RNA sequence: CUUCUAGUGAGAAAACAACUGCCCGUACCGUAAACCGACACAGGUAGUCGAGGAGAGUAUCCUAAGGUGAGCGAGCGAACU
RNA sequence: GUAUGAGUAGCGAAAGACAGGUGAGAAUCCUGUCCACCGUAUGACUAAGGUUUCCUGGGGAAGGCUCGUCCGCCCAGGGUUAGUCGGGACCUAAGCCGAGGCCGAUAGGCGUAGGCGAUGGACAACAGGUUGAUAUUCCUGUACCAGUUGUUUUUGUUUGA
RNA sequence: GGAGCUGUAAGUAAGCUAUGAUCCAGAGAUUUCCGAAUGGGGGAACCCAAUAUCUUUUAUAGGAUAUUACUUUUCAGUGAAUACAUAGCUGAUUAGAGGUAGACGCAGAGAACUGAAACAUCUUAGUACCUGCAGGAAGAGAAAGAAAAUUCGAUUCCCUGAGUAGCGGCGAGCGAAACGGGAAGAGCCCAAACCAACAAGCUUGUUGGGGUUGUAGGACUCCGAUAUGGUAGUCUGUUAGUAUAGUUGAAGGAUUUGGAAAAUUCCGCUAAAGAGGGUGAAAGCCCCGUAGACGAAAUGCUGACAACACCUAGGAGGAUCCUGAGUACGGCGGAACACGAGAAAUUCCGUCGGAAUCCGCGGGGACCAUCCCGCAAGGCUAAAUACUCCCUAGUGACCGAUAGUGAACCAGUACCGUGAGGGAAAGGUGAAAAGCACCCCGGAAGGGGAGUGAAAUAGAUCCUGAAACCGUGUGCCUACAA
């Protein structure tokens, strides 16, 4: 699924509030990028979130 | 039943009330005794049942088993039956003597 | 199937009975069994020669009695047909 | 009965069921046809093949 | 299915004789009283054959092969429809 | 549940007649004769669909728009025979399913490989007879297709059919 | 358990049973095909395979058994682009799929009718429905808390606080919590520092030890102890009980009416049993039972006991070290807190930025200071609580056949619909079939006798048998009347 491999970020549902505070459903996605990182030793090509990412301790091979 | 096929009974209510006779059958099923010469009914037979004549036959019918008594064989009356066990072995007692069956 | 589970029954009818004077005899036989099987166990059961066996599927036949109706058990039938010069089968 | 089948060993088993299989085949002709009076003896026979088989499972 | 080699190869081919070849459907109605229309319903239902005279013709009329006489009738012979 | 309307509307395209029979009972069932209707059909085959309505012997409660001795109704027995016909053990179209895979809040959507899927392609048997009911299925006759075993005859055995 | 039995279900027919049947309870065997369906296919209950062994046939054809889905875990072998490798492929190994109970729990996603007397914020409502995961319970739970009486000491649920404080087009409405009183009670593990071992490539990973906190704890250093207590462990036994069949279990006869006695009348008798049901009408004493006593080969379950297993150290020092980071927190956008951005805490999601670390950090409803309380960013944890598809035993100022389940009866049936789906009607002879032999009319049906029965106007369309409606007989009236 669109699920960030480490973080478990995935999408979910917000609402939009109009100046006269109409409430609408609406779709908050996280922050995902296609990124190839070593898993159990072998690269693969996984969702993951910039947040992750943000700290440097996943890898980028 | 407290009572069984072939045993002595009286009858104690019904309109053949204090007959006796033998238990041609019992239907434990049905809690129900036929007792010969006891409650005899007049039947509308066809001639279709190998009797070439169809006829009015006379047989017994099935009364309650609660309308009946042992006789107690050793003193020819009617009684309650309780259960002991004689040598080992569990058989029916005339409360009234203690005679077996 | 067992062999001698194959074959369920004969059928005794006047086409049956017209099958036998031409030296065919009917059987009910499992309804899974195939009339290769069948051969087999005609052979094996009455040491007979078979010529050639004519198998047929009878559907179930729907039936009542009173209030309640159903279908007859579906058969299978059978016409074995004996060589010549081999016995015949008695029933 | 069931005594004697457990007495009898697995060859004579076997041999008994074939026979009782035969049996019970000649049983089925004989019922198709109006040659058969004691009609029990079918369930007989069925009853005997069950005990030889349940004996030979339980050996 | 026919050919090509690749591969595979000690058996092949022919005639003759004998023998083997499983499962499912097979009834019956089917321009209909048996299907779709609640009905033994003037409707609908794919494909094939579908003769003769006159005739271009499968039109039309009368017929062949073949099928059918329609599941309320008998009287009367007014109005009106 | 039962009235009223009311013993009224209706009894659903059309030709029947008489003799005989059967029977408790006949316009209505059977037989016969004449007559009449359809005849690119109202005939003969079939696919679908129906699912025993098929045949034989009984029945007249209900059903049949009347009647019924009759029936596609009720009761009891019985009837569908394939190497070659149609389908499967053959092929594929549209479409469908879909290992991995792609995508996606969940559910799932899509889709490769591979499959399924005829309405098409491929494929060996015909004539006659026979039953109350089946027939290119049973029988008679004469065939064909794939294969097994065996006898015989020819040839090839590793520069090898 | 002890005499009949082969169901409903009559009838024949044939049989079984004291060599103990039928029947009842525990355990086991067999358990076709479809169905997650899983060898492949498929329009479910069908078709067609491969492999291996066996089997029929002289042989082909035929038959039987076992294995063969996909993915996940782990191992092994093979093995590309490409050299190493990896991916892929093969085999093995492993545990998943699916269904429920129309209930209860948690979570994702998430309406409208409705209310506001219109309507958009708001309300219905985080409800209905959909989906995922569940467990017998779930969730929560061991203070970065509640407070400020000075204190309390995990969580959950109940009463109360209270329709209060509050929120709200300040409208309609929504609506707490803490204290107090109760049910029940239980607390525990890691990460880190540090030590040992190991492998690589002085740190850096695996294993082990060590440690688990706020009146700060721990490491580390000294000492002194190698006990003391405990468990929320075990298909480990022993024992007891209990569930799943059962045994026993008191005491009435007459008279009257009656077809029949349990009713009436006279005498009795029993009661640890006068609950209830049946029996030809209403039975303490006829029957089944009840009070009471007793019973288990087998399989479960519970509780103990044992065994095994696993936790369980005190004091003194702080020189240094550790105590959960893209975390807390902030901006922006949403959401949950009774709280609708509001002065707005607290909690959570998305995005971006982004700390301190014991002289530290968080909270006490903006925010600061002081004081007080606590120690987040790791995990687990029984009971009190919710529910009942089922099983056992019972209850009812609950229904009594248009009621009560839709269904007292062959009901989710008949029937309707392409389908999802919708969905009925229908209980009562008699004490006992004793269900009207025989005769007469009739083709039958149906009747009249004759019988059975207490009753047949109880005759199967059968207890009672209302009204509508139909009909026969007639006491009175009616053909000049609106
Ligand atoms: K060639
Ligand atoms: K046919
Ligand atoms: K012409
Ligand atoms: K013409
Ligand atoms: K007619
Ligand atoms: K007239
Ligand atoms: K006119
Ligand atoms: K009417
Ligand atoms: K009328
Ligand atoms: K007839
Ligand atoms: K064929
Ligand atoms: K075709
Ligand atoms: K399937
Ligand atoms: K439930
Ligand atoms: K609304
Ligand atoms: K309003
Ligand atoms: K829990
Ligand atoms: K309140
Ligand atoms: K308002
Ligand atoms: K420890
Ligand atoms: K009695
Ligand atoms: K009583
Ligand atoms: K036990
Ligand atoms: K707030
Ligand atoms: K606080
Ligand atoms: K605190
Ligand atoms: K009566
Ligand atoms: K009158
Ligand atoms: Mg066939
Ligand atoms: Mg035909
Ligand atoms: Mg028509
Ligand atoms: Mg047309
Ligand atoms: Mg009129
Ligand atoms: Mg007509
Ligand atoms: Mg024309
Ligand atoms: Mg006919
Ligand atoms: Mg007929
Ligand atoms: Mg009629
Ligand atoms: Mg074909
Ligand atoms: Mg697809
Ligand atoms: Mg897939
Ligand atoms: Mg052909
Ligand atoms: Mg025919
Ligand atoms: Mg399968
Ligand atoms: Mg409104
Ligand atoms: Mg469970
Ligand atoms: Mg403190
Ligand atoms: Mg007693
Ligand atoms: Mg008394
Ligand atoms: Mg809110
Ligand atoms: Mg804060
Ligand atoms: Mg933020
Ligand atoms: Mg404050
Ligand atoms: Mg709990
Ligand atoms: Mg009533
Ligand atoms: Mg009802
Ligand atoms: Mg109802
Ligand atoms: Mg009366
Ligand atoms: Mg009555
Ligand atoms: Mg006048
Ligand atoms: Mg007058």
């Amino acid at each position: 699924a669109k699920v960030c491999y480490f973080t478990g970020r995935k999408t979910s549902s917000g609402n939009n509030r109009s100046h006269a505070m109409n409430s609408t459903k609406r779709t908050v996605k996280p922050n995902l990028q296609k990124v190839r990182v070593l898993i159990d030793g072998k690269p693969k090509k996984v969702w993951v979130s910039t947040r992750a990412l943000k700290s440097g301790k996943i890898e980028r091979v | 039943m407290f009572v069984k096929k072939g045993d002595k009974v009286k009858v104690i209510t019904g309109k053949d009330k204090n007959k006796e006779g033998v238990v041609l059958a019992a239907f434990p099923k049905q809690d129900k005794v036929i007792v010969e010469g006891v409650n005899v009914v007049k039947k509308h037979q066809k001639p279709n049942q190998a009797a070439p004549q169809g006829g009015i036959l006379e047989v017994e019918a099935p009364i309650h088993v609660s309308n009946v008594m042992v006789i107690d064989p050793s003193n020819g009356e009617a009684t309650k039956v309780a259960f002991k066990e004689v040598d080992g072995k569990k058989v029916r007692v005339s409360k009234k003597t203690g005679e077996v069956l | 199937m067992e062999l001698l589970d194959v074959i369920k029954r004969p059928v005794i009818t006047e086409k049956s009975m017209l099958a036998m004077d031409e030296k065919k005899y009917t059987f009910e036989v499992d309804t899974r069994a195939n009339k290769t099987l069948v051969k087999q166990a005609v052979e094996s059961a009455f040491d007979v020669k078979v010529a050639n066996v004519n198998i047929l599927n009878v559907r179930p036949k729907f039936k009542r009695m009173g209030k309640y109706a159903g279908y007859t058990k579906k058969r299978r039938k059978a016409i074995v047909t004996l060589t010549e010069d081999s016995k015949e089968i008695q029933l | 009965k069931v005594k004697e089948i457990r007495e009898l060993t697995t060859a004579e088993m076997l041999d008994k069921e074939k026979q009782l299989k035969e049996e019970l085949f000649n049983l089925r002709f004989q019922l198709a046809t109006g040659q058969l009076e004691n009609t029990a003896r079918i369930k007989e026979v069925r009853q005997s093949i069950a005990r030889i088989k349940t004996v030979l499972r339980e050996q």
